[PDB]
């Protein structure tokens, strides 16, 4: 005789159970039927150790790109934490949370060849910076960069091809940020600013190319909700 | 080309010393020649009163 | 000592099941502050007004930041041959204005059978510290909370936008079809509910606005 | 002398590093500002230790409801693993793999009185069932419950209040199923069927309701790939 | 029938526990982060001097 | 404290080289001190003035 496997695996319960987000609560007991999976060691082909769920926020995300003329100084800004967030790819793991808490990781990469000689500045505005954008707009490109050198920046050398890592912190007055829709907090943390330090030249007998990362790490999501997250876009380019 | 890379670090850490003009010789008994007292620390400096805004 | 506030029970108002209710319906909406007006009106003959509030709610008058848990029970008055179920849900921000999943948000669901008397407490779930604390500008308060049967307010419809001195939103909806012996149509019942500070519960602040109330309210409109 | 805390925390960094999914490779050296953050013990208010990234395919979900009047005989099915898979909130979180593989554990309530004495069942057709679909659909209800009987199943009592809890395994000819777009493989996994066993009565002197949940455990996902997953659908009931 | 009888006492001691909302974490230096110190006591509260009818 | 400031380095100005230069040319001239103005005059449209200094 062997185990008749229907009327093998019933049992009862209580009516009482929990799955982190649903509880359940009853005095009458309820009946089961529990059939165990095998193990099969080979049932295991496609298994890696990078791609999760839990360090999903840590997916590298391109944000930057630009074309560099000769003989021209400019200015270009963009806002690092509301472009991350708002990618098509990032908004959907974060959907039904509340609030965000993680550090920043900026990364450049540049391609110039040994005729270029030209060289620029990459420069980052913690949180607060709204207050002094509608001035801080008037002032010419070469005083911008006597402030820019005193704050966490970067060197970008065109005749290398070399510069582009950047660390930083969680910096609010709050425990966290609110992440959900009409939220502008995460356009209010943080500011790249990206201007010309030196003209591009070159050494004939025409464009150079630079391009942005950033992901996060040490990742908190907390407070689930029923709420839509912010309007996800595209970046710019 | 490392001596290129190295001296491009933000803050200046990869310049080249430059067996700098003169040297440093200053005594410990220097504020009790002048001015009696240092002024070394912003906190201590900004606990004094000033008139503003009658 | 101020834990003795904290920590003393009272009864709010009532609201009906009304077993003629489809399987998702609003049935409680409340916001989770503990500022909660009630008014009356002098059921003997003058004319005369006056509000009270919970335990909890009138040691914070003299503050301006609250923070803390809260805690509430929620009590069946029903007979031994009634069935149905019930859910409860929590919102950290935003409000509930339209019929939420089952897991997306906090939920609990708990069915009317041989035990009733439910209690649940809220913890802070806030990205700040502190909260403020609600004042009033009339003698007629704004509605806090959907329909209480002792206040003569009866509209089911979600009420919000209160996020700067709440600490979410607390709504009951139904599951399971409430089931009687007799018979449809006519038929409901009560659900009483109660409010409490949890031992978490803090305020830290002075403030100056119950400087021209009063406890005399017996004769003051003439 | 204190820190100069933006040239002190300057250092070099080799062109090569990874993160589970991008990875670069230079030759040229790297410049790094890295800024660290605090400990801040105070910092962490709204944690708990239930809702996660990686514990989100375990989250219950709603996908069947009926009403059950006096004095009839009635059948009604549906897919279960098609339809949670296609849940809206479920499907933003399997966005970017290609291929899954879990267990499934389905949970009834019922709710009726003393007066009712009513009874039902609810049985479960593992993979292999669309082939014996158009004729299956021709017995009467009746001989239905014969065969239902035999398989996984659970009863429904409507004198209690009482039933369901049903663990089922995964099988399978492959290793995982495909769930990106088009994939009819999630619709092949299993069945749930729902019909009368004994029609419902009243003492007199007239409906009673029924909820199922459904969820996930031992969830492995693999193979991150740019497709876009099945067409999300709300459930019909 | 029990668990009906023991859920009516007053006060609200024979009500069911339901896993609540999140957890408490609290730590002690709070007070130094926020507020400098504590308002817990309304004995020490009602020592402070306020304005009453001229 | 006061070393904060004393420590953290800022840009000031460029000057060329140009190779079309004689063997002994004057490039560059400064007084050693700390104090050194820059002024700027409000890009975008309108008058206003400011001016800059070092940490030092």
């Amino acid at each position: 005789a062997v185990k008749d496997t229907i009327e093998g695996n019933s049992e009862t319960l209580s009516g009482t159970h929990q799955n982190e987000t649903l509880a359940l609560y009853s005095n009458v007991d309820q009946t089961a039927v529990k059939i165990m999976s095998s193990i099969d060691p080979t049932r295991a082909d496609c298994v890696s150790n990078d791609h999760e769920l839990g360090n999903f926020l840590s997916r590298p995300v391109r944000i930057m790109r630009e074309s560099i003329s000769l003989d021209e100084r400019t200015s270009t800004t963009i806002a690092p934490w509301d472009v991350y967030l708002r990618h098509p790819m990032i908004n959907k793991k974060i959907a039904n949370y509340e609030y965000l808490r993680a550090n920043l990781v900026l990364e450049v990469v540049v391609n110039g060849g040994p005729f270029f000689y030209g060289k620029m500045l990459l420069g980052y505005t913690p949180f607060g910076y709204e207050d002094s954008l509608k001035n801080f707009n008037r002032i010419p490109i070469g005083h911008q960069n006597t402030m820019l050198s005193q704050q966490p920046h970067v060197k970008i050398d065109f005749c290398e091809s070399t510069g582009g890592v950047l660390h930083l912190p969680f910096v609010y007055n709050r425990n966290y940020m609110r992440i959900s829709e009409g939220s502008g907090e995460p356009a209010s943390m943080g500011e790249l600013r990206l201007n010309t330090l030196n003209a591009l030249k070159n050494i004939s007998f025409s464009v150079a190319t630079i391009t942005v990362f950033a992901y996060l790490d040490n990742v908190e999501l907390v407070a689930p909700s029923a709420n839509d997250p912010i309007t996800a876009q595209q970046p710019e380019l | 080309s490392p001596l290129a890379i190295a001296g491009n670090r933000a803050g200046g850490s990869g310049a080249i010393t430059l067996e700098p003009f003169g040297s440093d010789n200053t005594s410990p008994e220097l504020s009790k020649l002048h001015f009696g007292e240092t002024y070394d620390h912003m906190r201590v400096l900004v606990k004094g009163y000033n008139f503003y805004k009658a | 000592h101020l834990s003795t506030f904290f920590g003393r029970e009272a009864y709010m108002d009532r609201f009906e099941w009304k077993t003629t209710d489809s399987y998702d319906t609003l049935l409680f909406y409340t916001h989770v502050h503990p500022i909660l007006f009630k008014r009356f009106e002098a059921t003997s003959g003058d004319y005369d007004v006056g509000m009270l509030l919970p335990p909890v709610g009138y040691a914070t008058i003299p503050f301006s930041f609250w923070r803390g848990g809260m805690t509430f029970r929620f009590s069946i008055v029903a007979s031994a041959f009634h069935r149905g179920r019930l859910r409860i849900v929590y919102q950290p921000q935003g409000g509930l204005g339209t019929v939420p999943g089952f897991s997306a948000a906090f939920n609990r669901v708990i069915d009317l059978g041989d035990a009733r008397d439910f209690e649940v407490t809220v913890e802070w779930n806030q990205n700040i510290a502190f909260r403020e604390v609600h004042t009033t500008g009339s003698n007629v308060p704004s509605a806090q909370y959907t329909p209480g049967l002792d206040v003569g307010r009866t509209s089911q419809l979600p009420l919000g936008d209160q996020t700067s001195v709440s600490n979410g939103v607390l709504a009951v909806y139904v599951v399971n079809d409430l089931v009687s012996p007799d018979g449809g149509t006519d038929e409901s019942v009560e659900v009483n509910w109660f409010v409490k500070g949890a031992p978490s519960f803090e305020v830290a602040s002075r403030d100056t606005k119950f400087a021209r109330w009063s406890t005399h309210w017996s004769q003051e409109e003439f």
